RNA sequence: UACUUAAAAUUUAAGGAGAGGGUAUCAAGCACAUUAAAAUAGCUUAAGACACCUUGCCUAGCCACACCCCCACGGGACUCAGCAGUGAUAAAUAUUAAGCAAUAAACGAAAGUUUGACUAAGUUAUACCUCUUAGGGUUGGUAAAUUUCGUGCCAGCCACCGCGGUCAUACGAUUAACCCAAACUAAUUAUCUUCGGCGUAAAACGUGUCAACUAUAAAUAAAUAAAUAGAAUUAAAAUCCAACUUAUAUGUGAAAAUUCAUUGUUAGGACCUAAACUCAAUAACGAAAGUAAUUCUAGUCAUUUAUAAUACACGACAGCUAAGACCCAAACUGGGAUUAGAUACCCCACUAUGCUUAGCCAUAAACCUAAAUAAUUAAAUUUAACAAAACUAUUUGCCAGAGAACUACUAGCCAUAGCUUAAAACUCAAAGGAC
């Protein structure tokens, strides 16, 4: 059994399912949240099953939490430009919540698929090399192309060590 | 243990895998000191045939002989190798038969 | 069962040692405590040595205090 | 062959379980006769265990309001000189009595106990029944 | 390479979101900081500084090195870590070979030239592939497979368990069989790596409080019979003194020694040493250790809850230091007996010590062999067994086969034959727990 209650969020599938990706413009994310109340459940509730979503797919976003100092929980984003964006979560369910900062912050469908196609642009099916980089290492492995001798032995003309010897025959 | 002790000691520390006899090399060539005999411990009973050697790595190190009758002398030049012999205490080595002086066991 | 007579076996014979070689343990105590100084001084004199001061700094006298003080 | 195996199932399962593997030939004779009238509860085995903390049972303590003004009675006059019969399905106790003019009296709309504790002795002891108030 | 100014490749310097070997017996480093009138006293560090040890990693490749002195003005022990080759060393063993025809590099405007890069060969069962000869090991169990004979705890065999002292499927030869096969077997190294545990088996490590995190969510407590400290007090039994007084008293299984300066009585006197019957068949108080004769004084109390050391404060008994006390008990010591011996057990005398006043030491089977806290009693939970029904969550501490080892070394300590901290070599195939 694996320890700590509810354990899937410690599953790379479960942090991967996270689908809010801020703008570049997000540098901090600060959450206050109160750990006793009944309006703060949702808040709660986002700290304990999103945050770790979002760190995921936000790694260079500095996620501090702030326990206890107001009366209410909300979040504050800090951006590039130097504005501050407030958010009040009181009141709201976590789902909510997540669906908030996704429309106000988050990247949009499109924007992501485009950069994943660039990021794979210099991937060529045709290109040969290691394993870890191409798809075939050497043009022996393509129908119709002259196999490897090491597999299949070459034709006695079409080797040095005969043509060598047809030379000092010569 | 929990996660967050888990996670301030990480995996666990492993203890360095000292070596034997042959310090980790597959064999070893060692003049012969002196041949002698070794008692197995009760319960074996036999006089289990053995040889002193001073090993290339300047050591020395008594090594059993194995097989039925052996021609090695004082000066002799053996291959030794690993393995212990269960009965013998403190015997950790064995002369390979058919290599520099040491000879393969006189089928007769 | 066998565990605490083979403590106490064991401690019997460390205590009995002991005995024996009691003189003997205090001159070796003796000669520790006095390394242990030495080895105490110097390591004040290498940091001032090391600063760039040539004397230790005035009225300055490194403490004795592996010896018998108290 | 058969499945005297009493902690797993029922008699019945173990019967339907019996003829599907294909061990059992022939039905019970009782067999049928369950599967059409089955009991409310499937006979399974269960182990009884205990309670502990603060697990408790839900049985309700049978009290009906008759039993207040019964329990003054009984320790003002203790039990009606009178033997009770338990075996005459309608017997009408001393007790009982004074019960039945005490309801009859607060349903006129008397609202004091001590009014209807005294007034019901008195129509008592004018019926002649006798009461002694034995401290005693 | 384009423009006479812009696209690259390639580097260099200063940096930092994060990640990055081992030892904490390396726990402190000793200038490691800020300000910018030049003052302030700060900077890193158990979230691992500093010190030491080890290792090429980041793998289309990268980094460092180029005889040695980290460098290379200088100096020295004065150059193959280019190809081939040699000496020495090592278990470890490729040609002192051919060609610049291909590709790459250098040069030239160019035809071209050069290259131990490279290409084509040579060498080697190290691997793979294609074929053709068959050899190697094994045959008690794990684990596929033995016939006869010899040997007789000898000779030998085994990875582990084991085998061999006269019917050995285990050693040796032989027979057959089994497995693999141009290999086969041996040795060495490598590939597998924490969500498990902590009453009885390794492990909650004497007690409590304060931090920072990680969790948690409620606003009470106390008012308690023997907590603790001080002062005062005294009932029973002793001790001492005195009167009277037996001739003995004392002591054991039995005796001896001891004693008559004894013994018994005292509603005689003194003492105020030491310990607190019954209550107590009670289960209170305190953090634990511990605490119960009486009275009085002071006194326990609210932090949401769990979670602490390198700090602070405590900590039975024994023991140390100094000055007192001393009824009784009692290590040691002496005497008596006992026994083959008594260095003990039993008897008598007596000391350290138990007490007080000041410190010190910091140890227990310091144990309820149960960390604390909030839950739940059903999850078809004897989830081993025995203890004390089970089990979830949270936080910290701790454990990783046994012995070596309540040890060695290290550091700290009023401790000096001490305590706390705590390994390795080496040995074994078990050790251990409950029934
Ligand atoms: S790998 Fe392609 S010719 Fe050999
Ligand atoms: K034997
Ligand atoms: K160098
Ligand atoms: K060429
Ligand atoms: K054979
Ligand atoms: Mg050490
Ligand atoms: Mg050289
Ligand atoms: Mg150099
Ligand atoms: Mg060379
Ligand atoms: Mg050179
Ligand atoms: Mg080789
Ligand atoms: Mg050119
Ligand atoms: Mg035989
Ligand atoms: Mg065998
Ligand atoms: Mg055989
Ligand atoms: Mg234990
Ligand atoms: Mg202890
Ligand atoms: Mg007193
Ligand atoms: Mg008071
Ligand atoms: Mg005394
Ligand atoms: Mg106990
Ligand atoms: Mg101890
Ligand atoms: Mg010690
Ligand atoms: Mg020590
Ligand atoms: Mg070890």
């Amino acid at each position: 059994p694996m320890k700590g209650r509810f354990p899937i969020r410690r599953t790379l599938q479960y942090l991967g399912r996270g689908d809010v990706v801020f703008k570049e413009s997000v540098k901090i994310m600060t959450v206050n949240y109160n750990t006793y109340g009944e309006l703060g459940e949702g808040a709660r509730k986002f700290v304990f099953f999103n945050i770790p979503q979002i760190q995921y797919k936000n790694p260079w976003v500095q996620i501090m939490m702030f326990k206890n100092m107001t009366p209410s929980p909300f979040l504050r984003f800090y951006l590039d430009s130097g504005e501050q964006v407030l958010v009040d979560v009181e009141t709201k369910s976590n789902k909510e919540i997540m669906e908030h900062i996704k429309k106000i912050l988050g990247k949009k469908e499109e924007t992501l698929r485009e950069e994943e196609l660039e990021k794979q642009q210099r991937f060529h099916p045709g290109n040969f090399g290691p394993r870890k980089y191409c798809l075939r290492e050497c043009m022996c492995e393509v129908e119709g192309q002259v196999p490897c001798p090491g597999l299949v032995p070459l034709p006695k003309e079409m080797t040095g060590k005969y043509k060598a010897a047809l030379k000092a025959s010569t | 243990a929990t996660l967050n002790q888990m996670h301030r000691l990480g995996p666990r520390k492993e203890p360095p895998k000292r070596l034997g006899p042959t310090e980790g090399r597959p064999q070893l060539k060692g003049v012969v000191l002196r041949t002698f005999i070794r008692k197995p411990k009760k319960p074996n009973s036999a006089n289990r045939k053995c040889c002193r050697v001073r090993l290339s790595t300047g050591k020395e190190a008594v090594c059993f002989i194995p097989g039925e009758g052996h021609t090695l002398q004082e000066h002799h030049v053996v291959l030794v190798e690993g393995g212990r012999t269960q009965d013998l205490p403190g015997v950790k080595l064995k002369v390979v038969r058919g290599k520099y002086d040491c000879g393969h066991v006189q089928k007769k | 069962v066998l565990k605490i007579r083979r403590r106490k076996m064991n401690h019997h014979k460390y205590r009995k040692l002991v005995k024996r070689t009691r003189f003997l343990r205090r001159k070796v105590r003796e000669g520790r405590l006095k390394k242990k100084q030495i080895k105490f001084e110097k390591d004040l004199k290498r940091i001032w040595l090391k600063a760039g001061l040539k004397e230790a700094p005035e009225n300055w006298q490194t403490p004795k205090i592996y010896l018998k003080n108290k | 062959a058969g499945s005297r195996l009493e902690t797993v199932g029922s008699v019945f399962s173990r019967t339907r379980d019996l003829m599907r593997a294909g061990v059992l030939k022939e039905k019970p004779l009782w067999y049928d006769i369950y599967k059409a009238f089955p009991p409310l509860r499937e006979p399974v085995f269960r182990r009884p265990r205990l309670r502990y903390g603060k697990a408790k049972a839900d049985i309700q303590d049978i009290f009906y309001q008759e039993d207040q003004i019964r329990a003054k009675f009984f320790a003002t006059y203790g039990s009606g000189q009178k033997a009770f019969d338990l075996f005459n399905p309608n017997f009408k106790s001393t007790c009982q009595r004074f019960v039945e003019k005490y309801t009859e009296l607060q349903n006129l709309g008397e609202t004091d106990e001590e009014k209807l504790f005294v007034e019901t002795g008195k129509a008592l002891l004018a019926e002649g029944i006798i009461l002694r108030r034995v401290r005693e």
